[PDB]
C-alpha cells in the first residue's frame, strides 16, 4: 500500500516497532530501500508522538462480524491514541482476512507465545514468581475504526456484518 | 368475532401462561382470529386483520403488540396468493402463519444457543427487569456450568426486579436485587449488562422499561460493554431522536407522573441478539428493513 | 456528661426542626458539652472532643457529621492561645466556637443569595432529594422574581423527594415528580442540574444521596450543566476514586448503598459559602481551610 502511494508523493511513515519481539524493523529497513522518510520507535511512545500524525495505517490480522478485528500487539493501545486524537485508522485488509464468529467466542481470544521472549530465561532466580504474560494478538473494538481498505474498495465498519452473507453462511460461523 | 370475543381471548391467552411475551400472544390471537374468517375476500380480510390489531393495541399498547401484528401481516401474504377461489388461499394463509409462530417459538432458544458463550467465566451480569429471555439465556449459561454472579434491579414502578429475583435464585445463582437508582454504584464492578428489549427502532436503539437509557449511558461511561436481547417479531419501525420522541402510544400504556417505556440510542449498546444471529446495532437498520421486505 | 444525656439531647435538638441540618445540631452539641466540660486540661478537651465525635458517628453516619467535628475542633483551636489558667483558654475557644456557629448559620444565605443568579428564568430546575439549601436557593430564586419547573426525583432508598416536592410546591413552583429510574428519559429537557449536597471530598466531585452518580453522569452525556450548593461545614479530606472506595461507615447505615460519589470531571461548579468554585478551587480552599 505504502510503497506503491509513495512513488508519487514523499511523506511521514512512523513505524512503530512491535517490543515482544521487533517486527517493524525489516518493515522499516524495506520502506526506507525506496526513501520514503521512516522513522522507526519503540511502541511505548505513541500516545507521544500520535497528535502529530494524519492516517493511522494499521496492518491487521484478522477482522470479525462485528468489524472489530485483532491485530499484532499494541495496536489496540494504538488505536485508542489514534482515537484520542480522532485522526482516521484506515485498515489495510483483503477479503480472505475475514472470519464470522464474534469478539468474545475465543477463550484466550488472543496468542500466547513463549514468555521466554520478555524476560529471556538467562535472568535467573526471579523466574520463579512472575507470570510472565506475551500475549501477541491484541483485540481492536468496532468503534475505533473508521475505514476498511478492502480489495472492493473502502468500507465503513457497518457494511461487514453484510460481506458476511455475501461471502460465507449463516451457519458456517461455528464451522 | 365483534372484537370483545378477541379481547376475552387475549385475557384468557395471557392469564393462561402469563410468562410469554404478549406479543407471542398478539400473533396466537389473531391466527385464531384468521381461522375465524366468516368471508374469503383478501381485501376485507387483511383490514379486519389491521382492525384486530387496532382494537388489540388498545388494551397492551406494548411495542411487542403492534410490532408482531405488522410482522404477521408482513409475512401472511408473501408468496403468491392466485387467489381464483380465495378459500384455498386461506388455508395457505393460516399454514404460513402456523409456520410464522412455530419460528417465533423458536427465537428463545435460539437466543440461548447464540448467546451464552459471550459471559465468560466469573463475571457479574447486571440486569433491569423480568426480561423472560434475559431469563432464559440466563438459565442456558449457568446450565453450561459457566460461572457468575448476578445483580438487578428493582424497576420501581412494577417490581419486575423483585420478581426476577425470585425467579434467579430459583436457579441457584448468586442475586442481588439493588435499588434502580443505584446503576451508577454498582456499574463498575459489574463486567456486562444484558437487558431485553421490547421494541428495537431502526436504527438501533431500543425501547425499554423506564431503568434503561440511564443504565445504557451509566454503562457507556464506565465502559461496560452492553447487551441487549430482542427477538425478531419486536423489530419495530419507529425511529425516535429524542425521548418525546416515542409517541403516547406506546409510553404510558395506562389507559405530574410518570413514563414507563423509553429510548436508547444505538451507539450505547454494543451487540444486539436475535435469532437472526449476533447484530452490531447498524444491522438493525439492514436486517430491518429486509425483515419487514 | 457521658452519652447518656450528651447523646439525648443531640438528638433532641436535631429533630426539633428539619430545616436544622444534621451536623450543624451536632456541633451545638459538641458546643453544650463545652459549656458543661467540668475540667482542668486543653489536651484532654483535645480527645474529649474526638470522644464526643465518635458517639456522635453511630447515632448519625452522615459525612455531614464527621465533618462538621473535625473542622470545627480543627478552627477552634486556630487563635494562638498560649494558655493563662484552663480559663481564659475556655473563654477563647468559647469565643472560637460561637463564631463558628454563626458563620455555619449564615452559609445557607450567603449560598442562598450567592446561587439565585443561575436560574435562566423559564428554565428547568432537576434536583434529587429533600435538602435544605436546594430548597433555600429555590425560594431566593423565585422570590427575585424568576420562574422555571422542578423535577425531584424521589430517591427511592426512601420516598423522601416527595416531602421536598410538597414543601416546594407549598411556593407555588411547577413540581413534577420523576420516577428517579428515569433520569435517563427527562435529562433531555433539564436545563440545569441542582443537586443537594453532604459532603465533598478533596478533588471536588461529592458525596451525595445514592441516586445522584448517574444523574451526575446523565449530565455530562447530554452536556447539561451540574450544580451543587455544600454548606460550608461539608468538607472531608477522604479522596475516593471509585464507588467502594468510600468508607463503610459512610455508605450503609439486601446489599445496597445509601450515598455515593460524583467523580469530579462531572461537576461544573459548586457554590459554597465560600463563593463559587470550579472544583478545584475546592481542593485548594479544602487544604487551606483545614490548614
Amino acid at each position: 500500500f505504502l510503497k506503491e502511494a509513495a512513488r508519487k508523493r514523499k511523506f511521514h511513515v512512523i513505524v512503530a516497532e512491535c517490543a515482544p519481539f521487533c517486527q517493524g524493523h525489516e518493515m522499516a529497513v524495506n520502506l526506507s530501500k525506496a526513501g520514503i522518510e521512516t522513522t522507526v520507535m519503540t511502541d511505548a511512545a505513541i500516545f507521544a508522538v500520535m497528535s502529530r500524525v494524519n492516517k493511522v495505517i494499521i496492518g491487521t490480522k484478522t477482522i470479525l462480524a462485528n468489524g472489530a478485528l485483532r491485530a499484532v500487539t499494541g495496536t489496540h493501545t494504538l488505536a485508542l491514541a489514534a482515537k484520542h486524537h480522532s485522526t482516521p485508522l484506515i485498515v489495510c485488509a483483503p477479503m480472505f482476512k475475514l472470519s464470522p464468529q464474534f469478539p468474545n467466542e475465543e477463550d484466550s481470544f488472543h496468542k500466547f507465545v513463549a514468555p521466554e521472549e520478555v524476560l529471556p530465561f538467562t535472568e535467573g532466580d526471579i523466574l520463579e514468581k512472575v507470570s510472565v504474560h506475551c500475549p501477541v494478538f491484541d483485540y481492536v473494538p468496532p468503534e475505533l475504526i473508521t475505514l476498511f481498505i478492502s480489495n472492493i474498495g473502502g468500507n465503513a465498519p457497518s457494511y461487514i456484518y453484510r460481506l458476511m452473507s455475501e461471502l460465507y453462511h449463516p451457519d458456517d460461523h461455528v464451522l | 368475532m365483534d372484537d370483545k370475543e378477541l379481547i376475552e381471548y387475549f385475557k384468557s391467552q395471557m392469564k393462561e401462561d402469563p410468562d410469554m411475551a404478549s406479543a407471542v400472544a398478539a400473533i396466537r390471537t389473531l391466527l385464531e382470529f384468521l381461522k375465524r374468517d366468516k368471508g374469503e375476500t383478501i381485501q376485507g380480510l387483511r383490514a379486519n386483520l389491521t382492525s384486530a390489531i387496532e382494537t388489540l393495541c388498545g388494551v397492551d399498547s406494548s411495542v411487542a403488540v403492534s410490532s408482531g401484528g405488522e410482522l404477521f401481516l408482513r409475512f401472511i401474504s408473501l408468496a403468491s396468493l392466485e387467489y381464483s377461489d380465495y378459500s384455498k388461499c386461506k388455508k395457505i394463509m393460516i399454514e404460513r402463519g402456523e409456520l410464522f409462530l412455530r419460528r417465533i417459538s423458536l427465537s428463545r432458544n435460539k437466543i440461548a444457543d447464540l448467546c451464552h458463550t459471550f459471559i465468560k467465566d466469573g463475571a457479574t451480569i447486571l440486569t433491569h427487569a423480568y426480561s423472560r429471555v434475559v431469563l432464559r439465556v440466563l438459565e442456558a449459561a449457568v446450565a453450561a456450568k459457566k460461572r457468575f454472579s448476578v445483580y438487578v434491579t428493582e424497576s420501581q414502578p412494577d417490581l419486575s426486579g423483585k420478581k426476577m429475583a425470585k425467579a434467579l435464585c430459583h436457579l441457584n445463582v448468586p442475586v442481588t436485587v439493588v435499588l434502580d437508582a443505584a446503576v451508577g454504584y454498582i456499574m463498575e464492578k459489574a463486567d456486562l449488562v444484558i437487558v431485553g428489549a421490547e421494541g428495537v427502532v431502526e436504527n438501533g436503539g431500543i425501547i425499554n422499561k423506564i431503568g434503561t437509557n440511564q443504565m445504557a449511558v451509566c454503562a457507556k461511561a464506565q465502559n461496560k460493554p452492553f447487551y441487549v436481547v430482542a427477538e425478531s417479531f419486536k423489530f419495530v419501525r419507529l425511529f425516535p431522536l429524542n425521548q418525546q420522541d416515542v409517541p403516547d402510544k406506546f409510553k404510558y400504556k395506562a389507559d405530574e407522573e410518570h413514563p414507563w417505556v423509553d429510548y436508547t440510542a444505538p451507539s450505547l449498546i454494543t451487540l444486539l441478539f436475535t435469532d437472526l444471529g449476533v447484530l452490531t446495532p447498524s444491522a438493525v437498520s439492514d436486517e430491518l428493513i429486509k425483515l419487514y421486505l
